[PDB]
């Protein structure tokens, strides 16, 4: 169990940070996007059926 | 032997086709899809040890 | 050893750092989480 | 009769079939066992074309037309004077490019240069077999393969381009175009540099391969160099056939409506599709 | 596989190459690029200088003004709004005067003269870059082959834009400047001289045109096949015939009876790709002009079946 | 089991591991929000009346 | 957090600095662009109807 | 704060300079144009509404 | 890598392998005690 | 104003000459070619409307 | 601002002025264009209508 | 050491005034979606 | 020291004659932006 | 110092010259925009 | 001094021979638009 | 002294017989242009 760290002996953090760094901000836009494309949970919408902005 | 470089690109491909498929159905189109996956899957190609 | 050259004292505390991101990173994420479920709980 | 610095180069070997059985020149030409295929199937596909015109009832080499089958076959064998021989002739033709690409191999091998020749060609054979094999079997008749006649295969490109409207909308054929139009300008501008440095303003030396890079940079800033634009002269011509065959096979088999039409998915991309003004708005 | 020559296994960089001298004014080159390693697997990674004497800035200046004034066309066409305009991008078109106007000059900016005014930029800037050919080719002591090669072009392009409109007296048959309206123009000027396949020179243009690949495919297949001799060094083998001319002439006489020299394969060259553009402009300067219904004059000229 | 790691290069297999096993989940996911008897995100707004 | 900083021993900054730029510019347009194609955060269009300065 | 010059010591100035000279006219020609095309804000529509130019 | 080092890399990666599927099991017994698909 | 001349020091006449007299044809080709399409100003039809030649 | 002159310093002013020139142009074009484009503002036909040359 | 040839103190330095650099850029963000989010709630 | 080969002093003069030029950039364009509220406010 | 090889004086000695050209131009075009202002108020 | 290598009195005597030449050019276009504003006015 | 290697003298000499030319190929064309325009005025 302990001995998890020694991927970096394996791995260059270099490369493993970038893959990262791009991993992470896709699945955050993805998860946002999939939000926005669903009506119940688009905040936009959401505030404008609430404070009655259309029309 | 399957040289670094194409083993990047086989993985690329297939990176290409689930980061196409899961962002066109983010996108609700098939070219976000097409921009999102292929920009990833060139930047992986690009990028052998 | 293996192909990265960092020694196994730098893979250690290379980890140590690294997973202190981590929990700092999920940790704000459970946050936002916690927020938007008593906003609107998704279940 | 070899030419002067041949001889050293006519040794044994190199045959993928039949040993030393074929291993032998008629003048210039090499023989090999597809050199007896090739001159078999040739001569047989000619002569059964003269014998199609014939029956047509035509002597005018521009109006001899050899038709597929007629789609009621479907990818049956027909009447020989009703398609039937324009199936021989596909098999007599395909046997003689493949039989040819073979030869070329076998030649290879003897002077000991790498495959490049024949794996180009196999490119143009391909395209080929495209247009009357593997895109007709898919579609499920013979006749949506061309006629083998001068002007009439022109008739079949018509024909079938207007099928889809203006096939200039179809964007894989934009690509082989432009292919096409860069290779011949490439072809253009390697003939022009090497011939203006082996000759030169008259009374001048030859210039060397440093004066060709140096014409390039000043002219355009770039120069490819001599080995590069080798390369690029190769895959500018098979992109250009790669692409013609892609271009064709999703023709009636994915795509079937007017390729005009295929440019509205750009137009109704919804984050523009109806701001006003414009051309499509 | 053994390795194909296609792409290089292993780059090496050294001192920028500044070029040879020769009567060049070493004053009018810029000085070197950067080097581009994406390039250098396929070609040189070199990029520079470039020279930029009178004729250079003549045809990039009068090109800049081309193809801006196009461009602000587009974006007048797009009501100023950048998502139309990318939207619409390939639909824009700076279209040439109406048929009424003639050979005329009165036509209106929206009317086509905005096109006039775009078509001559474009024909200062072709021309000057012509001359400019001609003169980076003298100033190296070369042969003139790239500026009369280019002339070839020019052909076809003067007979579609100036000699064909002044022949048919108005401006209306010249191209209209946009990327779907050419192909409609393309298109159109086929429909109105009844089927161009039956122009002879449109067909012998493609003959020469897919005879430009043909001979591309056949001479750098060949050369990368004899490069393991250093067959790309084709200077060297004109001037001293090594076993990579012989085979490669060798290759050809057994396949198909007859051969080249490595200096005659570029005069093949040369002349395949030059007679696209040659037959090319005269086919398109008799269509209207000469033959108003290509298909009839095949049927006339034993070439379609009568009716 | 453990000779695989002599049979390849250990950075090539978590390398495909990692992605295949990524788009593995994500494509299943995918399914059940696009199963109408099991995306979340639909059956908890019929729960609580949002839309 | 305290030992973050060795992240410059792994990256050179030079590089990150370049990419983090274009980074937060692109995410900057993109939000902007998802308010204006939205009626109820459109603030030009909020601002005719505001104002009644169309009709 | 105050620290902030030491990025002259990574960035060349030259390369600095022209890519913000370009980012920053790009951006403001991006803007007036979003401006022009807004029918509410094109200030030369506007005028001649303003002031009876047309009919 | 020698086989030593397979066989400690195997047994680090086995224990990954192992907190992995725990926590798929109980993801799926908690989607089973919201909402079973038998 | 009266320093102006020490612009030859740094630019090659040579060059300068050539840019500023492509420049001067090109713009005074242009606005005959404005003033032609626009009917108002081109003055062979005006000339003609003028003398009846147009027929 | 006094300090401004090490701009030629940093930077070569014969591509300055040359980058310049072309600019302001390219820039004074397009908004002579804009105004013959706009029909409010287009002084040939201003003019063409004031003084009754046209129709 | 380091891939960047910093030393410790060098990255101490850097990290230090960039971190300051990212408080500022986000207390200007912070003042926008207030002002922003006083004219026209999201929530 | 630096990768540019700027020294501290001719980074910190640099920088001083730099920021001068951005806020005089942008008191020309609070101007320009307040000129165009008070015309035609977008709020 | 410099890039360009200029010293101070001769950055100097140029930057009066061409301030001198940019007064130049823009008191030129005030009073272009101001004649076309006043003979056709674009506000 | 400079890029050209001209000497100062070069520099001089060309501008003036220049400048000759520009106010010969513009004076022979302020006739012409004398004429033809007389002629034609534009505003 | 210049670009060219023309003495001054061969530069002065070569300007007169070069603007001989000009007046001849002007003042035919000055001599067109009064025919034309008495032929048929285009003002
Ligand atoms: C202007 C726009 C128009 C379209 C115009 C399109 C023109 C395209 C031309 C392309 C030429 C490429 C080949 C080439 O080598 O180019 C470089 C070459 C030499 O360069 P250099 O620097 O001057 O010299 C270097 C020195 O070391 C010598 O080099 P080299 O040995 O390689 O040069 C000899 C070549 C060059 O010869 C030519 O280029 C002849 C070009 C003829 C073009 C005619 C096409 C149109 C007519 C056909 C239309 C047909 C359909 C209508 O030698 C050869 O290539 C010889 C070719 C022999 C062909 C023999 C044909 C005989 C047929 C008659 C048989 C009768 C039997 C009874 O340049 C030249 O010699 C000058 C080329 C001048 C081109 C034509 C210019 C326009 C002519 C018409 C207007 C002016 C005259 C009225
Ligand atoms: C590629 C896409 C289309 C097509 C579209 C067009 C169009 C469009 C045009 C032609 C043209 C030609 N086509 Mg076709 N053509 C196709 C398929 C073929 C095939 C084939 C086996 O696939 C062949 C041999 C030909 C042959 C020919 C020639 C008659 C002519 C000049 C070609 C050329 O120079 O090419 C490059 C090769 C060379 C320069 C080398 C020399 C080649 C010689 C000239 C070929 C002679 C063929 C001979 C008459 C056919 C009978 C063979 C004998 C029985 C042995 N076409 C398919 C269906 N083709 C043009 C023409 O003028 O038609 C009347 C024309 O306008
Ligand atoms: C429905 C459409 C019609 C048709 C209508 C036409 C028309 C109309 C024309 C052709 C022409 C051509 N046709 Mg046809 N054609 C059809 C069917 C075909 C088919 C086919 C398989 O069906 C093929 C292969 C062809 C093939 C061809 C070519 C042989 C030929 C163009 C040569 C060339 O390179 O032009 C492209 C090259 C040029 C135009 C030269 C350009 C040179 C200038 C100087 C470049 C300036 C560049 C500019 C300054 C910008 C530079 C910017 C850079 C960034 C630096 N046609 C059908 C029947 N075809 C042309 C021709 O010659 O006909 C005889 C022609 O005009
Ligand atoms: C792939 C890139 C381009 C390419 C490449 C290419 N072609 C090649 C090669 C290469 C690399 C060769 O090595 C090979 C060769 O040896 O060249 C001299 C060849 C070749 N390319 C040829 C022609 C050719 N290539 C073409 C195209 C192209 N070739 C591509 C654009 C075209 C057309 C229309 O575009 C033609 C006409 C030959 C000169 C030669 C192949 C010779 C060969 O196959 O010889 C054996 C067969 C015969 C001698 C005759 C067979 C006769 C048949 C039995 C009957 C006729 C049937 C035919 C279908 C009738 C069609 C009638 C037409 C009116 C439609
Ligand atoms: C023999 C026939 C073939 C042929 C040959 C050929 N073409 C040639 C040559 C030859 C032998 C040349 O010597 C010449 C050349 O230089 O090649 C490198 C050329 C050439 N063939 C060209 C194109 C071309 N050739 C084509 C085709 C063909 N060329 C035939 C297939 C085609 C097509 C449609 O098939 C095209 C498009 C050019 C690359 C070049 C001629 C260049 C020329 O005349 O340019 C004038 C215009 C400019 C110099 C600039 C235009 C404006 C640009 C946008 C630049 C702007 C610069 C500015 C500083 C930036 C502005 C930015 C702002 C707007 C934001
Ligand atoms: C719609 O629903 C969907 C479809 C999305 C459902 C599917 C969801 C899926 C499949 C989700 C998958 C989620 C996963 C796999 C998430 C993984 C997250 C991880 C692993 C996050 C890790 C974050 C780590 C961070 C932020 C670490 C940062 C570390 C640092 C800042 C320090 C780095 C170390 C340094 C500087 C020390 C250097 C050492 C020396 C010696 C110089
Ligand atoms: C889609 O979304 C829309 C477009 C609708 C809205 C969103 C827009 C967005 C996201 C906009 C973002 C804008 C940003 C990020 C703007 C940033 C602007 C900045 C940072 C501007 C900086 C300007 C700086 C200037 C003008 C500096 C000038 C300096 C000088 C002239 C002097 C230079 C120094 C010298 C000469 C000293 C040399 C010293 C020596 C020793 C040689
Ligand atoms: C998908 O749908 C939407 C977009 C609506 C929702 C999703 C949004 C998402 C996923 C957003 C994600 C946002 C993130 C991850 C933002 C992160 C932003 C960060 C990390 C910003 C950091 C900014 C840092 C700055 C401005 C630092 C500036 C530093 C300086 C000015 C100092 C320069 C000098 C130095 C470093 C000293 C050099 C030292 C020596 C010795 C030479
Ligand atoms: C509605 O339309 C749009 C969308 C286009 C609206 C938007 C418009 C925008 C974004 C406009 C932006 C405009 C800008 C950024 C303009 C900037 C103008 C500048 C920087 C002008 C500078 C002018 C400088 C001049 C004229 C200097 C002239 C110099 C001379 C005449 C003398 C030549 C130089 C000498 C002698 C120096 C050499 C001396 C020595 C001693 C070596
Ligand atoms: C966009 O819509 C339109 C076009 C309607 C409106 C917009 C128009 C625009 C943007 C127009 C812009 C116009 C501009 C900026 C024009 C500038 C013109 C200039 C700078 C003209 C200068 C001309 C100078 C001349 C002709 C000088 C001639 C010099 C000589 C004849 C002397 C030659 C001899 C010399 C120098 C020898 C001396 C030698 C020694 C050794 C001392
Ligand atoms: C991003 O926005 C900006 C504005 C910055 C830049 C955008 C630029 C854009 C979007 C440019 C678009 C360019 C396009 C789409 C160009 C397309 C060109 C095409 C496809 C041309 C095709 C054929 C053209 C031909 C054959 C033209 C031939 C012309 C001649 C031979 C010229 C003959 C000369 C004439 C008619 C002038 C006669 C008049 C006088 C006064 C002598
Ligand atoms: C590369 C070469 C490409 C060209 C190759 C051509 C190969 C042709 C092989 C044909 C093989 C035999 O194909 C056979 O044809 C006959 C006759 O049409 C078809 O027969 C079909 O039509 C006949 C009447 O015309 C009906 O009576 C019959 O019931 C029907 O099936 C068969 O269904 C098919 O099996
Ligand atoms: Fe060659």
């Amino acid at each position: 169990m302990s001995k998890f760290y020694k991927i970096w002996m394996i791995f260059d953090p270099r490369r493993v940070f970038v893959a990262q760094g791009v991993f992470l901000f896709l699945l955050a836009v993805m998860i946002h996007l999939i939000l926005l494309s669903t009506p119940s949970y688009n905040w936009l919408e959401i505030s404008a059926a609430k404070y009655n902005r259309v029309a | 032997e399957v040289s670094e470089f194409a083993f990047r690109l086989m993985m690329a491909a297939v990176i290409f086709v689930g980061v196409g498929i899961m962002f066109a159905f983010a996108g609700g189109h098939w070219f976000v899809g097409l921009v999102v996956g292929g920009l990833v899957a060139a930047f992986f190609a690009a990028t052998p040890n | 050893l293996g192909y990265t050259g960092l020694t196994d004292e730098q893979a250690q505390e290379l980890h140590s750092v690294y997973m202190s991101g981590l929990w700092l990173f999920s940790a704000v994420a459970i946050v936002a989480h916690l927020a938007v479920y008593i906003w609107r709980p998704w279940f | 009769a070899l030419l002067s610095f041949e001889r050293k180069y006519r040794v044994p070997g190199g045959t993928l079939v039949g040993g030393n059985l074929f291993d032998f020149w008629v003048g210039p030409f090499y023989v090999g066992f597809f050199g007896v295929a090739t001159f078999f199937f040739a001569a047989l596909g000619i002569i059964l074309i003269a014998w199609s015109a014939v029956l047509q009832g035509t002597w005018n080499p521009q109006l001899i037309s050899v038709y597929p089958p007629a789609l009621e076959y479907g990818l049956g064998g027909a009447p020989l004077a009703k398609g039937g021989l324009w199936q021989i002739i596909t098999i007599c033709a395909t046997g003689a490019f493949v039989s040819w690409a073979l030869r070329e191999v076998e030649i290879c091998r003897k002077l000991g240069i790498g495959y490049h020749i024949p794996f180009a060609f196999a490119f143009a054979i391909l395209a080929y077999l495209t247009l009357v094999l593997f895109r007709p079997v898919m579609m499920g008749a013979w006749g949506y393969a061309f006629p083998y006649g001068i002007w009439t295969h022109l008739d079949w490109v018509s024909n079938t381009g207007y099928t889809y409207g203006n096939f200039h909308y179809n964007p894989a054929h934009m690509i082989a175009i432009s292919f096409f139009f860069t290779n011949a300008l490439a072809l253009a501008l390697h003939g022009a540099l090497v011939l203006s440095a082996a000759n030169p303003e008259k009374g001048k030396e030859m210039r060397t391969p440093d004066h060709e890079d140096t014409f390039f940079r000043d002219l355009v800033g770039y120069s490819i160099g001599t080995l590069g634009i080798h390369r690029l002269g190769l895959l500018l011509s098979l992109s250009a056939v790669f692409f013609s065959a892609l271009c064709m096979i999703i023709t009636g088999t994915i795509w079937f409506d007017q390729w005009v039409d295929w440019w509205q998915w750009w137009v109704k991309l919804p984050w523009w599709a109806n701001i006003p003004g414009g051309i499509n708005g | 596989a053994e390795y194909q020559n296609i792409f290089s296994q292993v780059q090496v960089r050294g001192p920028a190459d500044l070029g040879m001298t020769e009567d060049v004014n070493l004053a009018n080159r810029s000085g070197v690029g950067p080097f581009s390693t994406l390039l250098g697997w396929f070609g040189n990674a070199q990029l520079g200088p470039i020279y930029l004497g009178s004729l250079g800035v003549l045809s990039l200046f009068s090109g800049l003004m081309w193809f801006f004034t196009i461009g602000i066309w587009f974006w007048y066409q797009a009501g100023w709004n950048p998502a139309v305009f990318l939207r619409d991008l390939f639909f824009f078109s700076l279209e040439p005067p109406a048929p009424e106007y003639g050979l005329s000059f009165a036509a209106p900016l929206k009317e086509g003269g905005l096109w006039l005014i775009a078509s001559f930029f474009m024909f200062v800037a072709v021309w000057s870059w012509w001359g400019r050919t001609y003169l980076r080719a003298q100033a190296l002591g070369m042969g003139k082959h790239t500026a009369w090669a280019f002339l070839s072009a020019i052909w076809l392009w003067m007979v579609l834009g100036f000699i064909r409109p002044i022949l048919m007296g108005s401006w209306s048959e010249a191209v209209p400047y946009g990327i779907f309206s050419h192909l409609d123009w393309t298109n159109n000027f086929s429909l109105v001289h009844g089927n161009l396949f039956y122009n002879p020179f449109h067909g012998l243009s493609i003959a020469f045109l897919y005879g430009s690949a043909l001979l591309f495919a056949m001479h750098g297949a060949t050369i990368l096949a004899v490069s393991r001799f250093g067959g790309e060094r084709e200077l060297e083998q004109i001037a001293d015939r090594g076993t990579a001319a012989e085979r490669a002439a060798l290759f050809w006489r057994w396949t198909m009876g007859f051969n080249a020299t490595m200096e005659g394969i570029h005069r093949w060259a040369i002349w395949m790709a030059v007679l696209v553009t040659l037959t090319g402009g005269i086919g398109i300067l008799l269509s209207g002009t000469v033959v108003d219904n290509w298909y009839v004059w095949g049927q006339n000229h034993g070439m379609a079946p009568l009716n």
